[PDB]
């Protein structure tokens, strides 16, 4: 494929959540809380009360959504799982990643955990689901980085959930093939096909013997399975809308369901008579995550589609009214960019957050200009507008809640702008060749010593990431790490021919025309897409002091003289032909 | 019929009113209306429209980005072309005849002015149909080499300088047709690709002058070719290197420089080469193992590139290393260790960062220095075993262990002990024992062969102790101790100690021990001499044992010389320094320590003879034995400090060979070698001798020419015939620098003239290389045929008449002409260049037949053969001898006549005469045509199957002769016939001969 180059606009430390959380890790014994974002970041935050600032670490090497985090090694691991195709395995007490599997072909978005034999296992929308020993994979080294793949087989659709029991003997998949597959991890061999789902499964839960299963559905129904008599013992119909997120004690008798309807609710499973709503939550509920501390559960974390991880007391559940109005802890999250506008020149950006603050964004220097509050978008947008044309060089994506900006060969260096224009002070520049320049400052190869473009430097924490267009990370680093020796190695493994001719041999893109013809008012010529009217003024004074004389218009419409016949054939012209120029005395 | 050709005629017209939009859809019904009817009306005219838009274009491009009068954009201009060209192709699929009609109107020997960049990119696109794809191909290959030759006649020519305006050439057009394919013209790419590789297999150089330049620039062009392919087009790509590597990777011993050279081009881009062909450069490592050494040595410094970028390739080179090392079996071995010579000899950094169901994981894990160390010593380590192999893996770890320890300065300690481990295996330890080297060891009985090259040993050991102690310091004592007791010893030693004159025979077994251990003393004498010169700095005793080193090895060469080669041990950089010192030294410190070596005029000779070895092997190989020897700039700026040398003590003091002529050969040597080469350095090469290149030059030329003066102001006995031939070639040399279009060339020409024209000398060599430099000046300047005019007088005032009747009055227009070098060395010499003269009025007569400015070209082509005319003149009259002049005169007669026929024909098509041709025709006939009866009648009647052969190969060229005159006469009864004016009036009846014997 063609690698294109991508870089996030950021600030270099992001305490709070910029997205939603897809998945909750509690660690008994340090009294950490782990929450995988949408934002592509995974952060530890202290569940203890007395600290006011909960926050520890952020473990920052995915690029897309992470879907799912398990906890394992009496807490010294993290599995996780993302759209970006991985699979990655962390170390839980520093908090950076070790080695990423790349057996996925696409979004990975289920974890089951065998806490016995220390058994992990990733499925996703590919139909495939993996095994794999967490120890094998922690005691990987760079000389020793081979493994044995056993995948289960027999999903005719993608998996959308997972589960295994404690002792690592059974493994039950969701998928939107609205029917259960359970295989044995140990044979790698199908057992049963359980059936009477009627929509996508989201949730699985499996009890310590692994011969009973609760399962959760977006038909909003919650199914009981015996394992034994395969069939569904008991079926629970709580929730409005569908069911995304499953909890069970340790006597696999009280189960805790949450999903689109944002209300949770604790269900007796012995008998569904017995149903008592915890909460009422701001968004659809996307996981929980149960407090095992003590028996029953004290508290539960819930994860929904806001940047705000809450808890909830279930103190008197055993002991319709909601138990609990206001969350006992909260976890502050942030603001996520979701309406983006790219200005006329092609350099700056106005964004607005879901908090409806408008910021000012400067794409070149990769920095944010001014916060504007509270303003309306749509007239900022008016307000800053300006009467000038430059051709699309990049491409924005808001999927993580921030300013991601990609740059692909076809129009990398569509845009030349004169240094006049820009704010430096006219050389000719190329906005796509300086960006790049900057981006791949700290790269050796890249100085023959003077350092960058000359003019600009992003900041030395943006996150620079090579990938193929619609495909795998190829690798990710910082701005300030391309000197290191091990990146040097892997960016000239990854760095693309492209990007190389203008960043290591420093050669000059092309230089578009367009060819218009004059025409006297009652001969083709072609210039520079930057070319002023004052020179195709002149031209005609010589053919026929020349500012005063002559006066120049198109499609009946007087030209002014500074503008330049890009913004001309792009706004005046309004036509599928080559652009006329009408030349007439003052 | 006719009524097709007419509707044909006037839509080529109406190509230029309407819009080019317009044009694909009018070519395609026009090529459907040619199929009933004409076919080249259709062809040519599309062909001559765009050819016309091409150029339009390129003239109207041509300049600033500022507003351009721009008719046709390029964008669009190329993506009509594109479109029309497959309208033809697809055209000629359905219709044979149409295709054989494209051929023919393209056929090329002759410019053929109808190649275009347009034409030429049809024809490539036509190659996909294989019924034409040989005879296009070939038609392009014949085209490109053609007009090749075309720019190397003119070049060389100043007379069809001023007659042919410049006109662009077909290797030009394809280039640029390459360039202009980057418009989507992805049927233009396949034949593209073939015929690069055609012009690569035609003309690649057979190593194993007139037509090798040629043959050269054809080679490079279709490098060009596949080079630019390769980068625009990403589907080609892929074949590209899979038919390189093919050339490549054989055992077939084949000429491939220029195949690794365009290998090496492609890696540069790295990129390109691993995204999409990636497979068959890890093909082409698999197959490592059975090449032979030498190509696998020049394969993996061709991807070298590729290499230093990539590890995912330095990981999968190292893994085939590692397998060949341990195969048993052998050739393979010998390729592991270069290939792990080689990676360590260029990167710092080595090391990284399966079965059906097994998958590599990616590790984020630093890089480990420490890790990298233990991966180097590892491979260092199993070099260390490779040391008591055959003497060809010995030989090459000894040079290249030089160059490890200069990239990884953490290897210098395994690489300095395991140097020291293997010298203790032959140095004897006790301080009085003699000889110190145990050369008994180094041979290995089995027939006797060689084990260890011991002095290779020593080479590689002083160098790398001399980096050492300039390197790191700011074993090795231990080293410097020991290298102090071996030059004790072997100065002791008094050559019998070695068992050395025994046998010293080529055939006997003690003989061939006797020779090899003779070359081992004497290239441990010359290493002994390298290490005494640094050490101690300038000290008298140290250059006593240096003396005493080189009497050692003197006397054992003089004794293997007498009783009958090898490469002498001194680095380029050593012989720099040493004759620096040895000529141009003069701190009063360092003179009484020289004082010895100069002593010695052996020694004077053997050091500059070193330095003449060193420039042969740069002629030779392209590069130097010793180390530093493949580095250009270092080779370059040694090949200064030698010219410096040489420069002053020639000129300084004037005169085996003595020094000064040896140092004037070393002077001819480097000034070739330094073109050869070093062309772009010229100028620095030039400035670093004591402005511009010119100027320069001529400082030097002025220099030599006076002293070929002083060798020519001695008495004719006392002419010093070596030192006077080498002048000239000095003088030949360095006045191939000169600008044509300078008075320094004017001065250069004038100079030579006049020493032509007052110096006699009974040298035939000396004349002959004089008179090859006056006239490769002198054509340059303008055309030789009055300069061969008056030489021919010349031999005939010394050569007499044929006539014996007649007087023939000396002219003696040049006294280095005389009556010894008259013939067979003159004559030889001026009838090479008249045959040169008439081969450039046969392309001009060539060119005008073909084209139909004329006046100016036939006027001047008539006075070229009238001058020509006079010169043939006085050599038919002449008493030459009857050896290869009366061979070579019939020879050029018969080119003579010839080129007068195809003037003659050229006016058959023009005339439907002028005086300039009527007078040609006129002298002709009364000067040269009765003379040349009369010389074959003097040349008949004057006096196993080797001499079956010879008799009748003599009876081939009077014969020539008569068919020459007799065609040239039946012609110009044509023309009498054709132009109303008799033309043989001034023709007398042919004379003929018959045999009667005595």
């Amino acid at each position: 494929r063609k690698v294109q180059v991508s870089y996030v606009i950021r600030d270099e430390v992001e305490k709070y959540n910029r997205n939603g959380v897809n998945a909750l890790q509690l660690d008994p014994a340090l009294n950490r809380l782990f929450t995988a974002g949408r934002d592509s970041i995974i952060r530890i935050w202290s569940v203890n009360q007395h600290k006011q600032d909960p926050y520890i670490a952020s473990m920052e090497h995915h690029t897309d959504w992470v879907n799912d985090i398990v906890l394992c090694c009496n807490g010294k691991t993290l599995i996780s799982a993302s759209s970006d195709t991985t699979v990655k395995v962390w170390n839980a007490h520093k908090g950076f990643c070790m080695s990423t599997l790349r057996t996925h072909k696409d979004y990975v978005k289920a974890l089951a955990y065998a806490k016995d034999k220390e058994l992990v296992a990733s499925a996703g929308l590919d139909r495939q689901i993996f095994l794999w020993d967490v120890n094998t994979l922690t005691a990987l080294t760079a000389s020793n980085n081979t493994v044995t793949t056993s995948s289960l087989s027999g999903n005719k659709d993608s998996i959308y959930s997972l589960a295994m029991n404690q002792l690592g003997t059974i493994i039950v998949s969701g998928s939107t093939e609205k029917v259960l597959r359970v295989w044995d991890p140990r044979t790698c061999a199908k057992l049963m096909k359980l059936k009477g789902h009627t929509d996508n499964v989201k949730a699985l839960l499996l009890n310590r013997d692994g011969t009973q299963c609760l399962s959760g559905s977006s038909d909003g129904t919650i199914r009981l399975w015996s394992l034994g008599q395969q069939r569904c013992i008991a079926t629970y119909r709580v929730h409005d809308e569908g069911v995304w997120a499953l909890q069970v004690n340790d006597a696999f008798t009280h189960v805790y369901s949450g999903g689109r309807d944002r209300k949770i609710y604790c269900t007796d499973l012995r008998n569904p008579d017995i149903r008592v709503l915890i909460c009422e939550e701001k968004a659809p509920v996307l996981k929980m995550e149960l407090d095992r501390s003590a028996d029953p559960p004290p508290a539960i974390w819930v994860a929904t589609t806001k940047s705000t991880v809450n808890k909830w007391t279930l103190k008197g559940i055993h002991n319709i009214t909601p138990l609990c109005t206001q969350p006992d802890q909260v976890i502050k999250g942030g603001a996520s960019i979701i309406q983006c506008h790219i200005l006329n020149d092609k350099r700056h950006i106005l964004t607005k957050d879901t908090n409806n603050n408008v910021a000012y964004w400067d794409v070149l220097k990769a920095c944010k200009v001014e916060d504007l509050g509270k303003v309306d978008f749509e007239d900022e947008i008016k307000k800053r507008f300006k009467m000038v044309y430059v051709p699309n060089w990049f491409s924005v994506d808001l999927k993580t809640g921030m300013l991601t900006i990609t740059l692909d060969e076809s129009d990398c260096f569509a845009a030349w702008v004169s240094a006049k224009d820009a704010g430096f002070s006219d050389p000719k520049l190329n906005l796509g060749g300086l960006l790049l320049q900057a981006l791949l400052e700290y790269w050796p190869r890249t100085h023959v010593v003077q350092k960058g473009n000359g003019y600009f430097q992003v900041p030395p924490h943006t996150p620079v990431i090579f990938g193929e267009a619609g495909g795998r990370t190829l690798f990710r680093l910082l701005c300030r790490d391309s000197g290191g020796e091990t990146e040097s190695m892997l960016l000239n493994e990854t760095v693309p021919q492209w990007v190389i001719d203008i960043t290591v041999d420093k050669n000059m893109p092309k230089f578009n025309k367009i060819p218009f013809y004059l025409q006297p008012h009652a001969d083709r010529l072609s210039a520079s897409d930057m070319l002023q009217v004052r020179k195709v003024m002149e031209h005609v004074y010589e053919k026929i002091l020349a500012e005063e004389k002559i006066e120049l218009l198109c499609q009946d419409q007087v030209l002014d003289p500074n503008m330049d016949l890009r913004t001309v054939k792009h706004f005046i012209w309004k036509s599928g032909g080559d652009l006329t120029l009408h030349y007439r005395q003052k | 019929a006719e009524e097709v050709e007419f509707v044909v005629e006037k839509a080529l017209s109406m190509f230029s009113k309407m819009n080019l939009q317009e044009i694909p859809p009018l070519v395609y019904q026009l090529l459907v209306l040619s199929s009933k009817g004409s076919r080249k009306s259709v062809l040519e005219g599309i062909i001559a429209f765009f050819s016309a838009l091409d150029k339009q274009h390129n003239e109207e491009q041509s300049g600033d980005e500022l507003l351009d009068v721009v008719t046709v954009p390029s964008g669009e201009l190329r993506h009509v072309e594109g479109t029309i060209i497959l309208h033809i192709v697809f055209a000629i699929k359905l219709d044979y005849e149409l295709g054989r009609e494209l051929v023919k109107h393209l056929k090329v020997g002759d410019s053929n002015n109808n190649l275009s960049p347009f034409s030429i990119a049809l024809l490539l696109s036509v190659t996909r149909i294989q019924r034409f794809q040989d005879q296009v191909l070939d038609l392009l290959k014949t085209s490109v080499v053609k007009s090749f030759k075309d720019l190397q006649l003119l070049q060389g020519s100043k007379f069809l300088q001023n007659l042919v305006p410049h006109r662009s050439y077909v290797s030009t057009m394809i280039l640029e047709v390459v360039k202009n394919s980057v418009h989507s013209w992805d049927h233009v790419t396949q034949g593209l690709v073939e015929l690069g590789f055609i012009l690569m297999d035609s003309y690649g150089p057979k190593k194993v002058s007139l037509s090798r330049m040629p043959n050269q620039h054809a080679c490079k062009l279709g490098a060009n070719i596949l080079l630019e392919t390769f980068k625009i087009h990403e589907m080609i790509r892929q074949e590209i290197l899979e038919q390189v590597l093919n050339r490549v990777v054989t055992r077939a011993s084949s000429p491939i420089s220029h195949f690794l050279d365009l290998l090496s081009n492609i890696v540069m881009y790295a990129p390109l080469v691993l995204q999409s062909c990636s497979s068959k450069v890890t093909e082409a490592f698999d197959y490592l193992s059975f090449l032979p050494l030498q190509t696998v040595q020049r394969l993996l410094k061709a991807v070298q590139p590729l290499l230093k970028v990539s590890m995912s390739m330095r990981d999968c080179l190292i893994l085939v290393l590692r397998k060949a090392m341990f195969a048993n079996q052998l050739d393979a071995r010998k390729s592991a260790v270069a290939g792990f010579l080689l990676l360590l000899k260029n990167f710092k950094v080595l090391g990284s960062l399966l079965s059906v169901s097994q998958v590599h994981v990616d590790v984020h894990s630093h890089y480990n220095s420490v890790a990298n160390e233990t991966f180097c010593l590892e491979i260092m380590d199993s070099l260390r075993r490779c040391l008591s192999q055959q003497a060809d893996v010995r030989l090459m770890l000894y040079e290249g262990f030089y160059d490890v320890l200069r990239r990884n300065s953490q290897l210098a300690n395994s690489v300095m002990q395991t140097l020291l481990s293997q010298l203790k295996q032959f140095y004897e330890p006790k301080p009085d024992l003699l000889p110190p080297l145990k050369l008994e060891a180094c041979i290995l009985t089995q027939k006797i062969s060689l084990q260890e090259p011991l002095d290779y040993l020593l080479c590689c050991i002083q160098h790398c102790l001399a980096w050492y102690k300039n390197t790191v310091i700011p074993f090795y004592e231990d080293l410097d101790d020991i290298l102090e007791s071996i030059t004790n010893r072997m100065i002791k030693s008094e050559l019998e100690d070695f068992e050395l004159s025994a046998d010293f025979s080529q055939s006997t077994s003690i003989g061939i021990k006797n020779n090899i251990c003779a070359f081992l003393v004497m290239g441990v004498c010359e290493v002994l001499i390298e290490y005494n010169f640094s050490i101690s700095s300038f000290s008298k005793n140290r250059f006593e044992d240096i003396l005493s080193l080189f009497m050692c090895y003197k006397k054992l060469s003089d004794i293997l010389n007498e009783k009958a080669t090898s490469d002498s041990l001194l680095s380029m950089k050593f012989v720099s320094s040493l004759l620096t010192a040895l000529f141009r030294d003069s701190i009063q410190s360092h003179q009484e320590s020289l004082s010895v070596l100069r002593s010695s005029n052996e020694f004077m000779r053997y050091a500059v003879n070193v330095a003449l070895q060193k420039v042969q092997q740069l002629k030779e190989t392209g590069h130097v034995s010793g180390p530093d020897g493949q580095n250009p700039e270092k080779i370059f700026q040694n090949l200064c400090d030698i010219t410096r040398v040489l420069l002053w003590r020639y000129t300084s003091i004037p005169t085996g060979k003595s020094i000064s002529l040896l140092c004037l050969e070393g002077l001819q040597k480097i000034f070739s070698a330094v073109q050869q080469f070093y062309q772009p350095k010229i100028q620095q090469f030039l400035r670093a001798l004591d402005v511009s290149v010119t100027q320069r030059t001529a400082f030097q030329i002025r220099q030599f020419q006076r002293s070929l003066l002083n060798l020519l102001s001695s008495q004719e006995e006392d002419f010093n015939s070596k030192e006077a031939l080498l002048l000239v070639t000095v003088l030949t040399s360095l006045s191939k620098l000169l600008e044509p279009s300078s008075p320094q060339f004017v001065q250069m020409l004038s100079w030579t003239s006049k020493i032509c024209k007052e110096n006699s000398r009974e040298d035939a060599l000396f004349c002959k290389s004089l008179m090859n430099l006056l006239f490769s000046l002198h054509v340059s300047y303008k055309s030789p045929v009055i300069l061969l005019r008056d030489l021919s007088q010349d031999i005939h005032g010394h050569l007499g008449d044929i006539d014996q009747d007649v007087e023939v009055e000396k002219t003696n227009h040049f006294a280095i002409v005389n009556l010894r070098t008259a013939a067979p060395t003159v004559c030889l010499l001026v009838l090479s260049q008249a045959e040169k003269v008439l081969e450039e009025v046969d392309w001009l007569i060539t060119k005008l037949k073909g084209q139909v400015p004329n006046q100016p070209v036939e006027k001047a082509i008539i006075m070229q053969l009238g001058t020509l005319l006079t010169f043939f003149h006085e050599l038919v009259q002449t008493a030459l001898p009857s050896g290869s002049c009366v061979d070579t005169l019939l020879k050029d007669l018969c080119k003579m006549y010839t080129t007068l026929t195809a003037l003659v024909r050229y006016y058959l098509q023009v005339c439907q005469i002028p005086k300039n041709m009527e007078k040609l025709v006129k002298l002709s006939g009364s000067h040269l045509t009765p003379l040349c009866y009369s010389f074959i009648s003097y040349v008949q009647n004057k006096s196993v199957a080797t001499a079956m052969a010879r008799v009748l190969r003599e009876t081939k060229p009077i014969p020539n002769l008569i068919f020459a005159i007799e065609q040239y006469e039946k012609f110009l009864i044509h023309l009498s016939k054709k132009s109303k004016v008799n033309l043989m009036q001034h023709m007398k009846l042919s004379t003929s001969r018959d045999f009667k014997i005595k």
